[PDB]
């Protein structure tokens, strides 16, 4: 969830 | 035709522009209080509060300080415009309120107000001339008269101060320019 | 129809009109350029590896 | 709209630049060249200011805060995004603050004044110039200057003075706020007596200079009459700005130690030793 | 200020005649550019 | 619409416009040069599909 | 002051002044947006 | 079109002309001079393919 | 007050001298572009 | 077409056309240099 | 002010002279270069 | 030419210039002694291919 | 052609195109400096 | 200003320097076409 | 003011104490170039 | 040779010798407080001995 | 050809030329000493070992 | 106060004499040049 | 009051002594050089 | 040739002429003394072993 | 200033000082090449 | 003001004082030298  | 200016143009925040002498006829830096109470400013017991010091014998010159009377005044263009002849006094807050000048091109005595004397040097040494950066000369000639020598109205120490003040703009055409 | 010009300085038209297709052809080109996939075949083939 | 005065003294002249060409007034205001150069300015840092509080993390008008870059970035430019706009909008306060005194010096010409009001609002740019040019470039990066926010220039302030330990110490800082309570004490008697020979109780006549000068004399015990008031109250509210300058920047570029150690000089004169 | 219809009446020949010139090119420039390639 | 010269002194309406457009261009240069995507003097020789594009977190 | 006839003339300047400038505007964009859209 | 300078006396636009032109292009090169691309004091002689370019 | 032929001769200096600095600044950039491109 | 240039100063537009000339011959030349690999070509050519 | 009529058709035939210069020396540049390197 | 020192007088146009010159001189070489590369009053006497360079951009 | 001349002043003509000579001369060389690989071949062919 | 009549006198050598630059230049590039040809 | 003659006159100085100061210049920047170039 | 019609000599010479006593001031001190040429406190090491600033890294 | 100096002054044109002269020299030959190692072969031949 | 047609005139003789010599020296200069480091 | 023949006098002068004082510089630069040169 | 001389102070030609062979001069040296390797050699000669 | 026929013999011994710093120059270079010759 | 005869009279004093200084400076020097030199 740090990136998508 | 004696209305002293005219809008430079029609539109809302334009300058106006003098139509004679603005020096003479008031207008610009050269304008005056001219609904200002033609009577003398008054003492708290009463008497005159600007006076010739030869009309009240108890002020004198501080023992440090130059005598100014018989010193030359020396006008904006570098001429001699006259010398010192008296000194008015405030007797209110004891102070020169006005240097008297008897010119050297005529006959009259003019007031000319301390505020618009410089000392030579700052007044640091030398203090054996007078210098008057805001007027000509000639245009000494045309400093106004006040009806009495021995007393000043309100209106007059108006008129004479304005005379003076306009001379940092009017005393030549080039003071009314940018400096680029 | 000629009467639309009357109230004109021409030169006024003339620069009007002038900036307008500068505009309009500069735009064209632009656009042009990104859709027909040219230069970019022009670069290809004389392109070094 | 002009007071009822006001028209015979709008005349063209007195300007240092640009003539006639903005020898004009908008409403109340001269504009001038140096008008022009202010609104110039005063906008474009302005809108800077709002596109600072933008990108930043709030509306709230306390905490918007505009900082300056890191020290690393020296006297370059920083990323507008990491200090680079403060960089940005301090040359648009320097631009706009200038170009006030400069309005200032072609409208007292235009009355036949001295140059009285524009030279003294030249020690409070002094100050700021002191603060965000003179002592940042002395300390070799921009980022010693102070963020642009309503508090959060008062947590630079408190932590400046804590890199001194105690800068109450300072002793050109003691000599400024001598000069700030001094003259608030000074404008409050100046007020107070012109309001009360000008407003005297009812039925009394309208007070003079010489009961003004009485009361003065009984104060302090001297007489410093009309004109002298003023000239202490310029040198009073100049001094402090001039002190202020100074104080902060010998903070940093000259004194580095904690302030109370710098009055060990005064503990080691040879008289007492 | 501006033409008389006179010499309106003669601009307007000249424009007329520089619009069909340049129709005219941008005809043949098109023409060309479809043949080589079709953008339909 | 040429009446607008007769209300304003059009000397100065025109100043008043040159300085609204350069302080409007100097924002906007300004603006685009503090994002990411449009930093063209440090990033600008990237294509688009290099170019940044910022969004939310993924929200998991 | 200016006439009707000056204020006509000068419109004509400002007009084409405009439509020149918003002319090199819109290829400024255009050149933008072929570089990097923006929408 | 000669006729703004019976409106704008060109004597005082040229020296105002000056100034922003020289504030404009020391604004330009500071700029530059200290992004990390154009830092042309310190990176001038890299060469084009070695210059720095703000990719994250 | 400026006479409209001094005008005008000002003008052509004026127009010359502006469109002379930018083919210098033209070239300016055509050298920068060349040694660093900034697209 | 002549009257046209009726009230035009001609220094004006041969300092005009000679600047936009420079003008659209530089973006040509930029523009030509880089789609067909020339001076590129030429460097390759007498570079070590 | 500027050309008069006269002046105007004067400059017009060098004008148009000069123009058409340039374009055949363009026109030569171009069958150059695309004998050189075609570009379709 | 000439007529340039109609419009303005010679003397003004000479102390703006001298001070220009002055002042941009003065920024010129106080960048260069502030740089790495031309800090010259410390590293002046280095040969052209010992004296500093700002790093290169990364290999990807 | 020659009265396009007309109202100019030859010292000014002289300057502009003596400036532009200059300029179009040295921009040229340091380009083909850069293309020609000369006078590289020549600090080469005279080197230790 | 010039008259025509200098600008008669003028253009004639103006005329004589540029075609005599342009043979200077025309050997040059022949001499460096030979060096090395460039296409 | 000046007179026009006393401007020519003025400008010759002016143009040559330019050129001569472009002069060791652009001696100083060769200079400068040679020992530690910039680009 | 003119030019000194223009400005009094009593201000010239004054301001020049100003001038250059505030320069020759700034360059003393500029030299004193670099390290290669802190020549009080090292003026007699040999040109070989006196300090170099740091040159590329080439790493 | 002479009437490009009427209306000149030789102290002006000397002052031109010879500050023009005297940067191409040096500009010259700081540029040949770089490209012909010269005196570099010069100051190579003496140099004590 | 500029140089007139006869100064001209006579200067111009001059000049033409110090720039022919100018170049001559310069034209044996590059020969030795040559024959020392020949650059082509 | 300036005159003529003073400013020509006063020029000798302060040419003078300006190239004396740059001679007396350009020796000061030689011991400083040979005592520890900055390139 | 001579009246280029005309107008001038001979006073200020041998000053400038003067310092410019000392600049010239002092230049010329420092520059030989580089390439030469001399009063290098000559110190190396009478210096203590 | 400096009158002609006081120039024209100016120019006679400044031509005279010049030749005689040359040929000192050339014995100069004489014996420099003879002891370190530099081509 | 100011007679040429004090002024040539009076700098003559100043030469002497001037010369006794600067004899007694550079043996002030000079002993230093001795004392710790300074290059
Ligand atoms: C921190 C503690 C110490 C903080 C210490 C802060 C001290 C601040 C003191 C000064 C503030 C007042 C300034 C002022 O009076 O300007 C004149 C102007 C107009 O009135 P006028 O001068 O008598 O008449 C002229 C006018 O009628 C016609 O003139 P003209 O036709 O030539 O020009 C056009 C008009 C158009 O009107 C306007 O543009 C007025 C816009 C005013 C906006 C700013 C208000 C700021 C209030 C601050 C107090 C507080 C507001 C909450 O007139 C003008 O162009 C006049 C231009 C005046 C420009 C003044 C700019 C002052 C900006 C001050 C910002 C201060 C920020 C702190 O006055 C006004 O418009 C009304 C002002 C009323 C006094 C404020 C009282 C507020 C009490 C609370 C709200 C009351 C609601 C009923
Ligand atoms: C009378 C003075 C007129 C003028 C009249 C002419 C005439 C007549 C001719 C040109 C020509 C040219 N003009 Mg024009 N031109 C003027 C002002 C300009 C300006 C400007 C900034 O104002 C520019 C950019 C130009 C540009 C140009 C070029 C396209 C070309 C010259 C070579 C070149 O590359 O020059 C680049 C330019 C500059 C950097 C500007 C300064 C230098 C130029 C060269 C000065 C112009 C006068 C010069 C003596 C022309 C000599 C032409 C020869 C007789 C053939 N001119 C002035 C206002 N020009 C020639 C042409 O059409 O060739 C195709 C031509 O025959
Ligand atoms: C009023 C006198 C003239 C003048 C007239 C002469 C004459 C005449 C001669 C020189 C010579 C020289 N001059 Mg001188 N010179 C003047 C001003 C200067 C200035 C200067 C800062 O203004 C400088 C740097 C020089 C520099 C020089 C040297 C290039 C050269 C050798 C002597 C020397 O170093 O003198 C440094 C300068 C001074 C100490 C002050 C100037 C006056 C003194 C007296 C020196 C020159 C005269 C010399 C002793 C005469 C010898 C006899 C002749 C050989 C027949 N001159 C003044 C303006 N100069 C000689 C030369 O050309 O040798 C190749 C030479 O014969
Ligand atoms: C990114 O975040 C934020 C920033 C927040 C985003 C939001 C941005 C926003 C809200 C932008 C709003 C923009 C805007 C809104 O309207 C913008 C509007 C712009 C406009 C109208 C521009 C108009 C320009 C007109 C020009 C240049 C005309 C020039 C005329 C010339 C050259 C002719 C001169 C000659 C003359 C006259 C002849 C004299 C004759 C005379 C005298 C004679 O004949 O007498
Ligand atoms: C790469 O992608 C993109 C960029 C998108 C690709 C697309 C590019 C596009 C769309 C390009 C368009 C180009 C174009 C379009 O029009 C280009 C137009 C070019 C033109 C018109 C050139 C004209 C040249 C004219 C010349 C040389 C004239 C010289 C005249 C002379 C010398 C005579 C001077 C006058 C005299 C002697 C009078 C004397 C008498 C006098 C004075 C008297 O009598 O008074
Ligand atoms: C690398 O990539 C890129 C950069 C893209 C590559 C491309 C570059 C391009 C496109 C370059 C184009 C260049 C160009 C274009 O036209 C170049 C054009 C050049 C020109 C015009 C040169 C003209 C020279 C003229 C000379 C030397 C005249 C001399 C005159 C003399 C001797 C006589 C003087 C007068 C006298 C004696 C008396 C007068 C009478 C008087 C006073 C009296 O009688 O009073
Ligand atoms: C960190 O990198 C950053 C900095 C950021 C990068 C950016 C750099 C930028 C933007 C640089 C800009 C440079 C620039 C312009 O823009 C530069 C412009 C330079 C100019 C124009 C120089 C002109 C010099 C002229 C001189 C020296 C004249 C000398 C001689 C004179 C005067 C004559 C003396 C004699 C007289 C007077 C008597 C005459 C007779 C008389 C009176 C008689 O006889 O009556
Ligand atoms: C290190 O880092 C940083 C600092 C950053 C690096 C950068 C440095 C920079 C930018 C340096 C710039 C230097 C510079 C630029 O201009 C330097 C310019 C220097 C100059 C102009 C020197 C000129 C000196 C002139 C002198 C000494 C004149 C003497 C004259 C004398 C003795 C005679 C007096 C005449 C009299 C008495 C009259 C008698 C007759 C009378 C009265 C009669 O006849 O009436
Ligand atoms: C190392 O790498 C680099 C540096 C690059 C290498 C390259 C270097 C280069 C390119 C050097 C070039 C040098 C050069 C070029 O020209 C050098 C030129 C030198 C010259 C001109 C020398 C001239 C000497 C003149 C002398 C000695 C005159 C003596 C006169 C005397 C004694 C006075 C007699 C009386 C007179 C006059 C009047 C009486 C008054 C009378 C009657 C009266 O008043 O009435
Ligand atoms: C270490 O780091 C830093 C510090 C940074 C390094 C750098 C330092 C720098 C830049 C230094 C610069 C120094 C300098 C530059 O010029 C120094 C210049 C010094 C000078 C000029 C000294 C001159 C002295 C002259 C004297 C003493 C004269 C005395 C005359 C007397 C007593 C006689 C009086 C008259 C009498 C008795 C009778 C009259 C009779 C009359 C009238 C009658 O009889 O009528
Ligand atoms: C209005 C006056 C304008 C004056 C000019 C100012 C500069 C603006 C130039 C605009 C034109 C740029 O044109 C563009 O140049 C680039 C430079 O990388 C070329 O790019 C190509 O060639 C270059 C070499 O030249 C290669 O290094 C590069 O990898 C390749 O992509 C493009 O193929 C060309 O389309
Ligand atoms: C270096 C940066 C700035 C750019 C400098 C200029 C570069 C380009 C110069 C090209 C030559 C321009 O040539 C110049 O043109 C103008 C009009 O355009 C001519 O004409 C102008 O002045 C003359 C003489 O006072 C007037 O009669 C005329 O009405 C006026 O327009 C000039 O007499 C001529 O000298
Ligand atoms: C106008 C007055 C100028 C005075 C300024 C003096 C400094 C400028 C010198 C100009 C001459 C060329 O510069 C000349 O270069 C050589 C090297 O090539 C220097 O030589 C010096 O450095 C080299 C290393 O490079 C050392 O090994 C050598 O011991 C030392 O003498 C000369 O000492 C210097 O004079």
């Amino acid at each position: 969830p740090t990136a998508w | 035709s004696d209305v002293k200016f005219v809008p430079a143009d029609n539109y809302n925040g334009s300058p106006i522009i003098p139509t004679g002498n603005p020096m003479i006829d008031g207008v610009g830096p050269a304008s005056w209080a001219e609904d200002r109470r033609d009577e003398p400013d008054l003492t708290y017991h009463g008497s005159h509060k600007i006076v010739p010091m030869r009309l009240d014998p108890t002020f004198s010159i501080a023992k440090g300080d130059p005598d100014p009377r018989g010193l030359p005044v020396i006008a904006a263009d570098k001429q001699v415009a006259g010398t010192v002849v008296e000194l008015w006094v405030n007797r209110s807050e004891p102070q020169v309120s006005y240097y008297e000048v008897q010119l050297a091109s005529g006959e009259r005595r003019v007031l000319l107000p301390t505020g618009y004397v410089q000392w030579p040097n700052f007044g640091l040494w030398g203090n054996d001339k007078l210098l008057v950066k805001s007027i000509t000369a000639a245009q000494f000639a045309n400093v106004p008269a006040t009806k009495r020598d021995d007393q000043i109205t309100l209106l007059e120490e108006d008129k004479i101060c304005a005379y003076y003040a306009g001379g940092h703009m009017y005393a030549f055409a080039e003071r009314s320019q940018p400096i680029i | 129809m000629h009467r639309i010009w009357m109230g004109t300085d021409p030169h006024i038209i003339m620069s009007a009109l002038g900036s307008f297709l500068v505009g309009a052809v500069l735009v064209m080109h632009i656009w042009a350029y990104g859709q027909f996939n040219w230069p970019a075949t022009l670069k290809a083939k004389y392109a070094t590896p | 709209a002009m007071l009822s005065f006001e028209k015979k003294y709008r005349v063209r002249g007195g300007t240092l630049i640009g003539g006639d060409l903005f020898d004009f007034w908008f409403g109340p205001f001269y504009v001038g060249f140096f008008g022009v150069t202010t609104i110039f300015f005063v906008t474009l840092g302005t809108l800077l200011c709002v596109w600072g509080a933008a990108m930043g993390p709030t509306w709230n008008l306390w905490q918007i805060n505009i900082a300056p870059p890191d020290l690393k970035y020296g006297l370059g430019l920083a990323p507008l995004r990491e200090g680079g706009l403060w960089q940005i909008i301090t040359l648009c306060a320097l631009g706009a603050f200038g170009s006030w005194a400069l309005r200032q010096a072609e409208i007292a010409r235009k009355l036949g004044m001295g140059m009285h009001i524009p030279w003294a609002y030249g020690g409070a740019i002094l100050a700021y110039t002191t603060l965000v040019v003179i002592r940042p470039f002395l300390l070799g990066a921009w980022g010693h200057g102070f963020p642009y926010g309503i508090f959060s220039h008062l947590d630079w302030v408190s932590n400046v003075g804590y890199q001194y330990l105690h800068f109450h110490y300072n002793p050109a800082h003691m000599i400024a706020v001598t000069f700030f309570f001094t003259n608030c004490l000074a404008l409050a008697m100046h007020g107070s007596l012109i309001l009360s020979v000008t407003n005297p109780p009812k039925g009394t006549p309208t007070g003079t200079s010489e009961q003004e000068n009485v009361f003065f004399r009984d104060l302090l015990g001297y007489s410093i009459g009309a004109i002298g008031i003023h000239r202490l109250g310029l040198f009073l509210a100049v001094g402090a700005a001039v002190w202020s300058a100074i104080c902060i920047v010998i903070s940093g570029p000259f004194w580095t130690q904690g302030w109370p150690e710098w009055w060990n000089w005064w503990l080691n004169l040879p008289i007492w030793k | 200020g501006g033409m008389t219809e006179e010499e309106a009446r003669r601009f307007h020949g000249y424009m007329v005649t520089g619009t069909l010139g340049y129709v005219v090119v941008a005809s043949v420039a098109h023409f060309l550019a479809w043949s080589w390639r079709p953008w339909f | 619409m040429h009446r607008i010269w007769l209300m304003y002194d059009p000397r100065r309406v025109m100043v008043a416009l040159v300085g609204f457009l350069a302080v409007l261009a100097l924002v906007i240069h300004f603006v685009l040069l503090s994002s990411q995507r449009y930093s063209w003097i440090e990033n600008g020789t990237l294509g688009a599909d290099q170019a940044p594009v910022g969004a939310s977190a993924p929200a998991a």
